[PDB]
């Protein structure tokens, strides 16, 4: 799993725009964790149960950490464009809508094999440009 | 009897070394085409390997190959070999464990390098090769393709470049192609396959040197996997009717072992050549 | 009046029919002893000289090098042609007599058809021109125009007996090779006019260990033995041998635009005598340090310098030595052109400077091929003759395009002994030079700042992530340092704080120093409308992976350099 | 009467032609083998004597057998008696057999069709440059290394004075236009490969002491061949077979075209050449040997040329072949294709003179100009 380069921007511009790091290019601490963990709980519990323990919203966490699937979501639908399309291509150029939870998705669409991938390395994506904050 | 071509098949994973200088992480590196940039083998290496497989006869390599370096009698070689190219290599897949890859462009050359060199029993190969060649144009009709052959295999993943493998049920397969190129075969644009053989992609090992507990030293190497099939044209001038057939029945006996490469020792470029057949 | 200009010798392709350092050194000193000879006249009895500064101890032997280049114009009197011409073939008759002094392992000598060959091969052309005119500005341009044109004639040795016994016609060959002689050593008049061998000797020359006398020692044809007998040597001096002392570093400079310096001057009415003085005294600094240093004066005393230099000698560095070297040229420059500096300059210009071209390869792997790789360092890399090149190549150039080249650059590579490479270009005008060679002071252990290993390899495999650091403008530095702490966020990373913000300070000057030289130059250059792509891709410098590269290669270096393979 | 034949040699895979330095000599770097461009025309001879004896079935296989007092004069009329021995320059006549006249080895473009033939030539030494010799005023003249020559003035034919940092003439081919000169890069024309190559050595006492050479292999482009010109009495039918034109086992497709026979080849060459004419030039279009070059710079006012070296492998009839070769007793320096002779008012039929008194060299395929 070869650092992506074009997958590093996407984080960076997901990472700003779910409201993770602030003007001030810094960050909750804890968002730190919550990147890492994310991979380790996508790989011994299962996809399905990792996404939806870090989309809920109703958790007594020290900050929103909701956030990150959104930003999973937004690097994902980064990488389905630029999606060479022809007949041929096994992946799905289909964009996930905004309306839909990230849980939803995977569990109506149940092709798990590209969306485990990307997941993975999206996470992988986030966890490398995380670094470029402070840790504040 | 003036040209024959050969296949190579590995059965190990092999490693020639390009002895150049290195820009990069893997410190050593296979040898590949200049203009093509595809994996090759330099036609001494191949004089090489097949001289150590016959040293134990001196009269057949002293009449094919020639006379040993620092020997002062100064006998050339009645045999000329050509480089060895890359033909067919394996390709991960998910319905199978791995798949033939050949792409358009090799084929092209392979016809192309038939009708120069005029093979042996070429003529029919060159025809239906070309017939093969059209007919997969033909479906394609400009897009980049995956096309296997067999009812089973359709639908398979070729993993490192995501693309599907349709079956064309209107293009035959004979079976002296499925000799020749491969079985599981798989054809698909050269694009992808350039990809699928380039520095990125074909294995990179890490080796290590231990000196009680402590390592001495780090290095990296790279391999073409094992089942991969190269050719080389053999150019048998007007020598000994005994010698040539000696040597032909030798390396086309299945109890033939060669090995091209850099580390015998740990099983490195293991070969099995055999030449074409009829049709 | 009328003056007369002088071209001397094929010195490329007697250079090149020459391998050892016995013959680079022979080919130049007997370039530079034939300039001696064919000036001696026209010197001795005086003559108002304007292209060198042909005076002072230039014909003292300071260590030998050969201060004398082959451009010489005089003033003129009724009646030099004819003194140049029979002093020239008398000057040739006592080369072929020096050469028939049987002080060489000889065997049979001749004299007249030795004059012939060397007559028929050594190129002395002499231009007489009618320059109507008292300016020496103008003067030189338009006899160098001349002169430059007149050297495309081929002087033909026809034919050699070159097998077995004593009748081949060839003896530059001699007079090249058995230079020095039999053992105490013997001379040459080479050796005469001058006053060092193998490849291993000036690499390992900080032990105070004198190789030489124990290697006469043992061997008492020759080459061979000696150098097998000067690397078991120091084979079986393994005690304090680290992995630095048996690699050799090749160091090549010229002056860059020089013709257009003089240009510049001419418009503001400045002397080249200045520029010859410079010069001179430069050449003079750059022969007496690198023998300071350590290493060994090669060469020429003319723009030029081939010097064979060890990696480190004393705790100094051959990035040391070309350092120090840059700045004696800058003094010079400076003392003597003093005027030109404080007149061109305080608008805007370019002052002239000199690139570097180092080559550090391992004492086998035959210098003949470092020797190229580091002609083409310093020619198509530091002194950016690839852009040139290929745009003049499909005649493109024009002045657009001409004002993009970049020159006062220093190129090295590293070849270890198994085929990596580490080779960077980097601006040795700016700050970048300076943080590069301070760091290099700082990090290379004496004989106490520690040195990080892992930082080398976080530079080449978070490369693309460092790219868009760098190219986040804005915020950069705060994003390089937060990378930095990011990573390398242990505990024994504390004592390494030092290391990191030196590392990230160059290569954001690095960066910054990489974008103004190259932003335009690459956009035009995409631009260009019949460049091939390989043409654009091979010319198409990134701005911040070749910081990212340097700031990666000069941390191999240091890291080549402190570890010992205990 | 004689026969004439159009010989174009495909490249079947990487060649090599030997310079001065050979991976085997005695001097010190005997590792690395660069490879020259073209073969020499001794090699292009040896190749037909070669194919000749091996249609007749006339060879040596192994001891080095003696050939019976028939085979002895079925050579002698079938080759001759030496290789291309320069010291028989001055002989008014091939001295081999069968074999009477071989054009200078020539660079084809066969791109496609039948078509045409694109016969390539290296550049001029001026290109786009005007030369402009002596405005007669008695003064600014120049010595080139011995007497009088009226200082040259080379300017851009398109004023500023010649250049040299932007003079690259000499890495240029030229081909025939619609008027104009096409111009190939030297690096398109030819691709370059260095290989390593050792010994693996692999028994039990050797002595690893020589097991590392360098090996330059030069690569002809898809749509490039090499052809010439040849001129055969008592008619041998030359047949196209596979050929050998010397360096690390170098194979060559051989394929012989007729051509009328009342035709000699020279003025074939110069026609191609034609359109590089220019009144107050010579064009060296192959290499040139002139016993004293004194003389002909004598008989100029410019001589743009170059140098290159020749040594060629001596054998007999009754040679060896199968040991170390006899190679040619003196290294000479010719000219270089491209280079140009710019002679003063008149006396070009006295340079013309001097080039042609070598017949054994014009009828081999050297000292051919325009
Ligand atoms: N003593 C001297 N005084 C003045 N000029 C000198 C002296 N010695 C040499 N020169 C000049 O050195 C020049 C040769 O420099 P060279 O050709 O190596 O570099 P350049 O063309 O100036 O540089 P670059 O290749 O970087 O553009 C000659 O044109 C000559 O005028
Ligand atoms: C003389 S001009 C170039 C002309 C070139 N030397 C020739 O012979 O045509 C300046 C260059 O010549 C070379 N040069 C001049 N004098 C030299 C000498 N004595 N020994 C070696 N090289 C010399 C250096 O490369 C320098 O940059
Ligand atoms: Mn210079």
């Amino acid at each position: 799993m070869k650092i992506s380069k074009k997958q590093i921007e996407y984080a960076i511009e997901a990472l700003r725009a779910n409201n993770i790091i602030t003007n001030d290019n810094q960050y909750p601490k804890v968002f730190k964790g919550y990147i890492s963990s994310f991979g380790a709980a996508v790989i011994q519990s299962g996809l399905i149960p990792a996404i939806i323990f870090f989309e809920n919203e109703d958790n007594d966490a020290n900050a929103d950490r909701h956030k990150i699937i959104g930003v999973l979501k937004d690097i994902i639908n980064a990488m389905r464009q630029q999606y060479t399309v022809t007949d041929a291509t096994i992946l799905v150029s289909s964009q996930i809508p905004a309306n839909y939870s990230m849980a939803q998705y995977i569990i109506e669409h149940g092709n798990t094999d590209q969306l485990l991938k990307e997941i993975t390395e999206a996470a992988v994506a986030m966890k490398l440009a995380l670094r470029m904050y402070k840790s504040e | 009897m003036t040209t024959r071509m050969y296949v190579i098949n590995t059965l190990s994973n092999m490693h020639v070394g390009s002895g150049e200088v290195n820009y990069g992480v893997i410190a050593n590196l296979i040898q590949r085409d200049s203009v093509t940039n595809l994996p090759n083998i330099n036609s001494s290496g191949l004089k090489g390997a097949i001289r150590e497989y016959f040293k134990e006869n001196e009269d057949l390599v002293r009449e094919l190959f020639g006379s040993a370096p620092r020997d002062e009698k100064t006998l050339p070689g009645k045999v000329r070999f050509f480089e060895a190219n890359l033909l067919s290599m394996p390709v991960r897949s998910d319905k199978v464990p791995f798949l033939m890859a050949i792409s358009d462009e090799v084929l092209q050359e392979l016809i192309t390098k038939m009708k120069f060199f005029n093979c042996e029993e070429a003529t029919q190969y060159i025809s239906h090769l070309s017939t093969l060649l059209d007919n997969i144009k033909t479906q394609a009709q400009g897009t980049d393709f995956a096309y296997v052959f067999d009812p089973l295999l359709q639908g398979a993943i070729i993993e490192e470049v995501s693309i599907r493998a349709t079956c064309p049920s209107h293009i035959p397969l004979q079976p002296s192609l499925k000799k020749l190129l491969g079985d599981r075969l798989v054809i698909l644009s050269h694009k992808y396959f350039s990809i699928l053989s380039d520095d990125n992609h074909l294995p990179v090992l890490s080796r290590n040197n231990l000196e009680n507990g402590q390592s001495a030293n780090l290095w990296y190497e790279q391999v073409l996997p094992r089942y991969s099939r190269l050719y080389f044209m053999l150019m048998d001038g007007n020598a000994q009717s005994e010698y040539l057939k000696k040597f032909r029945d030798t390396l086309c006996t299945p109890s033939t072992i060669i090995q091209i490469g850099a580390n015998a020792s740990i099983g490195y470029g293991y070969c099995q050549i055999s030449e074409l057949s009829p049709f | 009046m009328k003056y007369i200009a002088i071209t001397l010798g094929p010195i490329t392709r007697t250079i090149e029919m020459a391998e050892s350092t016995k013959e680079l050194w022979a080919a130049s000193y007997f370039f530079s002893y034939l300039a001696k000879k064919i000036v001696e006249p026209f010197v001795k009895k005086n003559r108002t000289f304007q292209l060198p500064l042909i005076n002072e101890e230039m014909q003292k032997p300071h260590c030998g090098a050969g201060l004398f280049p082959d451009r010489y114009i005089f003033k003129s009197e009724p009646g030099d042609l004819e003194l140049l011409k029979q002093h020239s073939d008398q000057v040739l008759i006592e080369i072929a007599g020096h050469i028939a002094s049987p002080s060489l392992p000889g065997t049979a000598k001749d004299v007249s058809q030795i004059y012939h060959y060397l007559k028929s091969y050594i190129k002395i052309y002499f231009i007489e021109r009618t320059l109507e005119s008292d300016d020496p500005h103008v003067v030189i341009p338009a006899c160098e125009k001349y002169l430059n044109i007149i050297e495309n004639q081929e002087t033909f040795p026809e034919q050699e007996e070159t097998m077995i016994s004593h009748q081949k016609s060839d003896f530059l060959k001699f007079l090249i090779t058995n230079v020095n002689g039999k053992i105490r050593f013997t001379g040459s008049f080479l050796t005469r006019d001058a006053f060092f061998e193998s490849i291993l000797e000036i690499s390992a020359s900080e032990l105070n260990i004198n190789i030489q006398q124990k290697a006469l020692e043992v061997i008492t044809k020759y080459s061979d033995q000696i150098w097998d007998a000067e690397e078991i040597i120091l084979n079986d001096n393994k005690a304090q041998l680290r992995p630095y002392h048996k690699y050799i570093a090749i160091i090549k400079s010229d002056g860059d635009s020089m013709g257009e310096t003089i240009k510049s001057m001419g418009a503001y009415n400045i002397p080249i005598t200045q520029l010859s003085k410079a010069l001179l005294s430069f050449n003079i600094e750059s022969i007496n340090e690198i023998v300071a240093y350590g290493g060994k004066p090669i060469f020429i005393g003319g723009d030029d310098l081939l010097c064979f230099a060890p990696v480190c000698c004393n705790g100094n560095n051959v990035f040391n030595l070309v350092e120090k070297l840059s700045t004696c040229f800058d003094q010079c420059i400076n003392q003597h052109l003093q005027q030109y500096i404080n007149a061109c300059s305080e608008a805007q210009r370019p002052l002239p400077s000199l690139s570097f071209g180092i080559s550090i390869t391992y004492h086998k792997y035959p210098m003949f091929e470092a020797l190229h790789t580091t002609d083409y360092l310093l020619e198509m890399v530091a002194k950016d003759n690839l852009f040139k090149y290929t745009l003049s190549n499909k005649n493109i150039l024009n002045e657009n395009m001409k004002r993009f080249i970049l020159k006062n650059k220093l190129a090295f590579s590293l070849q270890k002994h198994s085929g990596q490479i580490y080779h960077t270009a980097m601006s040795k005008k700016g700050k970048s030079y300076v943080k590069f060679n301070m760091l290099l002071q700082k990090y290379i252990l004496k004989n106490s700042e520690k040195f990080l290993s892992s930082v080398i390899q976080m530079i080449r495999a978070h490369a693309e992530i460092l790219q868009i650091i760098l190219q986040n403008e804005d915020k950069r530095t705060e994003m390089l340092k937060n990378y930095f702490d990011n990573n390398f966020n242990e505990s024994c990373h504390l004592g390494y704080t030092g290391l990191f913000e030196d590392i990230q300070t160059l290569l954001c000057l690095r960066y910054q120093e990489n974008i103004q030289d190259y932003q335009n130059r690459n956009e035009i250059i995409q631009q260009n409308t019949i460049l091939t792509s390989d043409e654009k891709e091979i010319l198409i410098v990134s701005p911040a992976m070749d910081a990212i590269h340097t700031i990666f290669t000069a941390l191999q270096f240091i890291h080549f350099i402190n570890y010992n393979k205990d | 009467m004689n026969r004439h034949y159009l010989i174009t040699l495909t490249p079947m895979d990487w060649f090599f032609f030997g310079g001065e330095r050979t991976l085997d000599d005695g001097k010190s770097a005997d590792y690395i083998s660069h490879s020259n461009k073209f073969p020499q025309q001794s090699a292009l001879l040896g190749m037909i004597r070669y194919q000749l004896l091996k249609q007749h079935n006339l060879l040596s296989q192994f001891p080095y057998t003696e050939n019976k007092p028939t085979e002895k004069e079925i050579m002698k009329t079938l080759i001759g008696e030496q290789s291309f021995r320069m010291t028989e320059r001055k002989a008014k006549s091939l001295g081999l057999g069968v074999i009477k006249q071989i054009s200078p080895l020539m660079l084809i473009e066969c791109k496609d069709d039948t078509s045409s033939r694109s016969i390539y030539f290296p550049l001029p030494l001026d290109d786009g440059y005007k030369v402009s010799f002596n405005e007669t005023s008695n003064e600014d003249k120049v010595f080139y290394n011995g007497i009088e020559c009226p200082i040259p003035n080379v300017y851009p034919a398109s004023r500023k004075f010649f250049d040299h940092k932007t003079y690259n003439n000499y890495l240029f081919w030229c081909t025939q236009g619609n008027n104009q000169i096409k111009k190939l890069l030297s690096d398109e024309i030819w691709i370059s490969k260095m290989q390593i190559g050792i010994t693996k050595h692999v028994e039990e006492g050797e002595d690893n002491d020589k097991s590392f050479y360098k090996q330059e292999f030069l690569q002809l482009k898809k749509s490039f061949i090499y052809a010439f010109y040849i001129t055969l009495s008592g008619e041998s039918e030359l047949s196209s077979d596979i050929i050998q034109l010397g360096g690390q086992r170098s194979v060559f497709r051989m394929e012989v075209e007729s051509i009328e026979e009342n035709s000699d080849i020279q003025e074939k060459y110069q026609t191609a050449a034609q359109f590089l004419t220019q009144s107050d030039r010579l064009l060296i279009l192959s290499p040139t040997y002139v016993d004293n070059l004194k003389e002909l710079s004598a008989l100029c006012n410019f001589m743009w040329s170059d140098s290159i070296v020749f040594r060629n492998i001596q054998t007999t009839n009754a040679s060896n072949f199968y040991g170390k070769p006899i190679k040619s007793s003196s290294k000479y320096h010719f000219l270089k294709p491209g280079s140009v002779l710019y002679f003063k008012q008149g006396k070009r039929k006295e340079v013309e003179k001097l080039l042609m008194d070598y017949t054994y060299l014009r009828l081999s395929g050297y000292n051919i100009y325009i």
